[PDB]
């Protein structure tokens, strides 16, 4: 359809950055910028903080708009009309949410007498919530009556903290076509952990009562009832359909996965040239973690890669760990010279580094200073034997002084401690899940062990002074990324290692591996490895991985780049030019709900 | 009745009783979809 209309995007993240949904409309801007043009908007809350940075203040182009934001800016409503400085040219609509007093109590009653659905004065954003939720309910409303001849209207809905204002704009029966897309159901989070089989029991569980047990039964309600008013519902991810389909009870007519803007390169290849000086900077820390324990060979060695957020459950770091553990045997029990690397890349709270892994680095430099001297002192002596016209002597070449100065550093280099787990020093340590299942499983990175595990508790940085490389290209050095999950409503982490010429273990929990199995055909083929999680146990759901991993560590040199270069063909399904279209279809989709007097069926 | 406003103040709501969301579902469909 071709009709001119102009839709607004509302989400809590848009000119915030707080979540992850500020990642989702970051790069959504560019593709949704020429689908609807210029008419399109994104209705957002106020910060002071985020303008500085994101929103550039503009003016009005059409004189309704002008008199839409003059009508709100009277009666106590602040809009700070501007233009989102990410790519695209995202038109912002920046409402106060500081401007609580004139209709928080007002509309909140106003709210219970139309959703009937009541507020706690004690949590802080379910009151920031409603607000914002009157705040675009009042723009919109503003933009139907005071545009004569409204075209029909989209309000693309994100997260409860904007489903509240879905149900207004459907009480008020304003002219106004409705997408709710939660991006994370709520409930679910809270029900992961706390209920057993979460998945298995997703049907039974009772959906009232869970809810209002967690003390979360206010915020489960306006998702709900936002599902409830919008003709269209929308879920990121098919698991999280199913999900909706027995807890927000309300089956999502599209299924809109988030993707990424693919940062494109010149050369189709230079992934794997990313990959190589990557690489380099993992085996100067790997060769610096271990000084006088450098037994294996760092040139049949693999990097395995498991990031996000400290959660030992849901990211699924217990499934990676015993996992390991077991393909510690095969390994082992098997001649094999493989050695596997794996790094547990999950932020946590920490004090300080470790004196063991900085004079390991600091070692590091000092094997490659006292390399540089008698490198230096050998060169001179060939530079001075090549313009003589003599090949050097290859054997007094360098002098007892060099031989002493050598000897001395494989000296101090010599360790008798196992080399680190943990490349920090934790606050609690013996507390800490992820350190506790290490001394469990007998990986204390030992000579014998073919697996050693180097936890960083804290983000990875440029600026740091152990590993000195930042998450984006720290994942294109390792050569395979193990995210196994229990509740990853849309995989980020394994997402953005398929953007990414890196393959990557997802699982049938994730959002991510429900779409790499309904897309292509080709699971294991294509690289991404997909863990049966769903219709298993945890000690199965192991017992696949290992037999994963293993297959990944038989892989040959040439076998692991094809299957990296097959992975790179994988950019182009999460890009947002490709799953745009979904979120497309949904607007196409809503309209036509509300409005077929002249919106077609678009079966 | 203005009761079960201040029983979802300090979440005192009931997810069996009178704030029960069936009935807010109801309502919802009030403004019928
Ligand atoms: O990552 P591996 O399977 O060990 O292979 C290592 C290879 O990585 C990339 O493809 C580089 O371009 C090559 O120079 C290097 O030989």
């Amino acid at each position: 359809d071709l009709e001119n209309a102009v839709l607004f995007e509302v989400a809590w993240e848009v000119a915030n950055k707080v979540g992850g949904i500020y990642t989702v409309l970051q790069t959504k801007a560019k593709v949704t910028g020429d689908e609807w043009g210029d008419n399109y908007f994104l209705v957002g809350p106020y910060t002071e903080q985020g303008v500085r940075t994101q929103v550039e203040l503009l003016e009005a182009p059409t004189p309704a708009l002008k008199r839409t934001l003059d009508s709100m800016n009277s009666k106590g409503c602040k809009v700070y009309f501007g233009r989102w400085l990410i790519e695209g040219g995202p038109l912002v609509v920046l409402l106060d949410v500081g401007a609580s007093a004139w209709a928080l109590e007002r509309w909140k009653g106003e709210l219970w007498d139309t959703c009937n659905i009541g507020v706690p004065w004690y949590d802080r954003e379910a009151n920031d919530a409603v607000l914002f939720g009157f705040l675009t309910t009042w723009f919109l409303g503003e933009f139907l009556a005071q545009s004569e001849e409204k075209p029909h209207v989209v309000a693309h809905f994100h997260e409860w903290l904007a489903g509240v204002g879905l149900c207004l704009c459907r009480a008020r029966r304003l002219p106004v076509a409705t997408i709710f897309t939660t991006h994370a159901t709520l409930l679910g989070r809270y029900l992961c952990a706390g209920a057993v089989d979460f998945y298995n029991n997703l049907e039974n569980f009772n959906v009232d009562k869970e809810a209002g047990e967690r003390q979360i039964y206010h915020r489960y309600c306006m998702e709900r009832a936002a599902a409830h008013c919008a003709h269209v519902f929308t879920t990121v991810s098919q698991i999280t359909a199913i999900e909706a389909q027995h807890l927000l009870k309300r089956k999502p007519d599209i299924v809109t996965p988030n993707g990424l803007n693919v940062k494109k390169f010149s050369a189709m290849h230079e992934f794997q040239n990313l990959h190589a000086q990557s690489k380099a900077r993992i085996q100067e820390f790997v060769r610096g973690h271990f000084y006088g324990h450098l037994d294996f060979n760092l040139d049949k060695t693999l990097y395995f890669f498991i990031a996000g957020r400290y959660e030992f459950s849901n990211k699924g770091a217990d499934v990676f760990l015993e996992a390991l553990a077991r393909l510690n045997y095969l390994l082992r029990v098997n001649g094999s010279e493989q050695t596997v690397v794996a790094f547990f890349i999950m932020p946590a709270r920490t004090n300080n580094f470790n004196v063991e892994t900085l004079k390991g680095q600091a070692v590091r430099k000092q094997l490659w200073d006292t390399a540089n001297t008698v490198k230096e002192k050998f060169g001179r002596k060939l530079y001075e034997s090549l313009l003589v016209g003599s090949l050097p002597d290859m054997n007094k070449m360098l002098d007892k002084e060099d031989f002493t100065m050598m000897k001395r550093a494989i000296f101090a280099t010599q360790r008798q401690s196992f080399p680190p787990v943990c490349t920090h020093n934790m606050l609690d340590d013996s507390s800490d899940p992820i350190l506790t299942t290490i001394r469990r499983i007998g990986l204390f990175n030992s000579s014998a062990d073919r697996v050693k595990v180097i936890f960083h508790p804290e983000f990875l940085s440029s600026t740091s002074p152990l590993l000195p490389v930042d998450y984006e290209e720290f994942v294109r050095g390792c050569h395979l990324g193990v995210f196994p999950s229990y509740y990853e409503p849309w995989g980020y982490t394994p997402a953005e290692c398929t953007v990414m010429g890196i393959p990557s273990i997802s699982t049938n929990l994730s959002g991510f591996g429900c779409f790499m199995e309904e897309h292509i055909a080709d699971p294991s083929a294509y690289g991404i490895y997909i863990l049966d999680r769903r219709f298993r146990s945890l000690d199965d759901s192991c017992s696949q991985l290992t037999s994963f991993l293993y297959s990944f560590c038989q892989q040959s040199r040439r076998q692991r780049i094809i299957q990296r270069n097959r992975t790179e063909r994988l950019s182009d399904l999460l890009d947002w030019k490709y799953l745009g279209r979904y979120y497309m279809s949904a607007r196409h989709m809503a309209l036509s709900k509300a409005f077929p007097e002249h919106f077609t069926y678009e079966p | 009745s203005e009761e079960r406003k201040e029983r979802w103040e300090q979440g005192q709501a009931d997810y069996m009783g009178a704030d029960s969301f069936d009935n807010i579902k109801r309502k919802l469909d009030t403004y019928l979809q």
